[PDB]
């Protein structure tokens, strides 16, 4: 959602790694995380 | 240090190139791993808008090399085009 | 860091002794009591130690680095001698 | 093995077999256990003593083809890291570098395909494989984590 | 002053008397003047051989 | 008390060469711990 | 590949692994780093190059 | 050393068969003494 008006990423890239804690990977990792049968066993929460 | 691209960020890497990626790992071990998967900075958070999505790095960093998963991330890059679809099980190519 | 202490137990926890087939042991030098015969050669501005000039010109030996030579370097690398 | 599939290391059949032959040569000198012991793994002794090490690498593969300073990660890290510029050892460190990617190849394997998430102390590899807590040593330290 | 150069170059380091000879050497002996622990002979001679090895170098 | 015991250094005394030895000491060091059969299981190697 | 049946390249595996150790090593220096991000492809800034 | 090791150097350059390979003692003693700066250099991969 964020647009952020990218003017010089080189120099606001580290400030995320200023700051110190991570969002949650946002279910696409963890949708290859979960191998190919427990992805569609009901282990699989992103069934959904 | 620009790990601008989800197939180019490494951790070892960007922390001796930035060691505040140093401090990054040294709080989160986790993503310190060729697999990985970082959260990748609210500039390029844009995995679903990225044309590249997750799984051709998470691929890529427990693909074999030599000759078939150069060729093979290609074939990776068909498209999903309706039409993608048309010519290709014209063609006779399986699709995804 | 973590990938270097990763990389040191796989290293010495598995291909060490996997190699070794255990034929290992872990030494240390009594390097206080060592060094003594290092020091005070004769001077400085050689080579007439004992065992120094044996295994110095014996291994560590070059046309251009020779017994004296290479006693040199390993002179100015006594200096950062840990326990 | 086939949960990687990843073929990173190349030579590592004949690199394997010079560690061996380095870790099973008789006179493997009193000079080489020095010099690892006294360098101890700082790479601020390494540099001041480069013209050393690695003229005596060098030395020893020209004296028979078995690598030198090899039992200890550190030395062989450090040779890794910096000896090649201006080709000192330049067939043997194929070798150097092969024993490098050989421990980042079994560290991937180590490491696995698809483990990712923490626990709010520890990261999730730590839990599932012991190369990766740091609860585990190295039983030659030398410089402490 | 030269009655303890003699006497940590004689008794301590165990060396016959060259002491102003060598530069370096003559500048530790005041520090180890004030420093105690006289009764291990070895520490001092391995604390300034490692101060000969910084008083020649080329790195 | 020691983390390894016994059944490492005597596979290691028996073992045999060329990366087959380093990298199964390598997957003998994966712990017994309950979330490590969880994501062990769910990677679908076999705990042991 | 078999709809084109093409065998163009011959040293393909032997040249990626020339490419593995190239793009792998860590005492690949410095002067390159240097030159690539400076020529930043351009013949007329690569024939003075 | 000086007669012993290079005779078997003297012997491995005229005949491609080593030297002293009758007795235990004789190449036990060529496999412990080689790496003083490599007087026998590729036979010593026979002997060790």
């Amino acid at each position: 959602f964020v647009r952020e008006h990218m003017a010089h990423a080189t120099r606001r890239l580290v400030h995320f790694y200023q700051a110190r804690i991570d969002p949650p990977r946002t279910a696409n990792e963890a949708k290859h995380d979960f191998s190919t049968k427990e992805f569609a066993k009901v282990d699989n929460y992103l069934l959904f | 240090v620009i790990p601008f691209h989800r197939f180019y960020s490494d951790p070892g890497l960007a922390a001796t190139a930035n060691h505040d990626i140093r401090v990054f790992l040294n709080d989160f071990p986790q993503y310190q791993r060729c697999d990985g998967g970082f959260p990748l900075s609210p500039i390029f958070a844009h995995e679903y808008h990225h044309w590249h999505r997750t799984p051709f790095s998470c691929y890529s960093a427990a693909c074999a090399h030599t000759l078939e998963s150069v060729l093979t991330l290609a074939i990776m890059h068909h498209k999903m085009s309706p039409v993608s679809i048309a010519a290709l099980s014209r063609m006779g190519l399986h699709p995804g | 860091s973590d990938e270097e202490m990763v990389a040191q137990k796989v290293y010495y926890l598995c291909l060490v002794p996997a190699v070794l087939n255990n034929h290992a042991c872990g030494a240390g030098l009594n390097l206080k009591h060592l060094l003594v015969k290092l020091f005070y050669t004769k001077f400085f501005l050689l080579t007439n130690n004992p065992l120094l000039a044996a295994l110095v010109r014996d291994v560590a030996t070059d046309e251009n680095v020779t017994a004296n030579q290479a006693a040199e370097e390993l002179f100015h690398l006594v200096a950062h001698v840990p326990e | 093995l086939e949960l990687t599939k990843v073929r990173a290391p190349e030579g590592h059949e004949a690199t394997l077999q010079v560690l061996r032959a380095s870790l099973t040569d008789h006179q493997y000198p009193e000079l080489f256990y020095l010099i690892e012991s006294l360098i101890h793994g700082d790479p601020a002794a390494f540099e001041t003593g480069i013209e050393l090490v690695t003229r005596c690498v060098n030395n020893y593969w020209r004296q028979r083809g078995l690598l030198a300073f090899a039992n200890s990660y550190d030395m062989v890290r450090l040779i890794a890291t910096r000896l090649g510029d201006g080709a000192v050892v330049p067939a043997a460190y194929t070798h150097y570098r092969n024993l490098l990617s050989i421990t980042r190849f079994v560290a991937r394997t180590c490491e696995l395909t698809g483990l990712n998430g923490r626990l709010c102390d520890e990261p999730l590899l730590a839990y599932v494989s012991a190369l990766h807590d740091p609860r585990l040593w190295p039983p030659f330290v030398q410089a402490l984590p | 002053e030269e009655e303890r150069r003699k006497q940590f170059g004689a008794n301590v380091l165990n060396l016959a008397p060259a002491m102003v000879a060598q530069p370096v050497i003559s500048t530790m002996i005041p520090k180890y003047m004030k420093m105690g622990g006289h009764e291990d002979k070895l520490a001092y001679q391995l604390d300034l051989l490692r101060m000969l090895s910084i008083a020649k170098k080329a790195t």
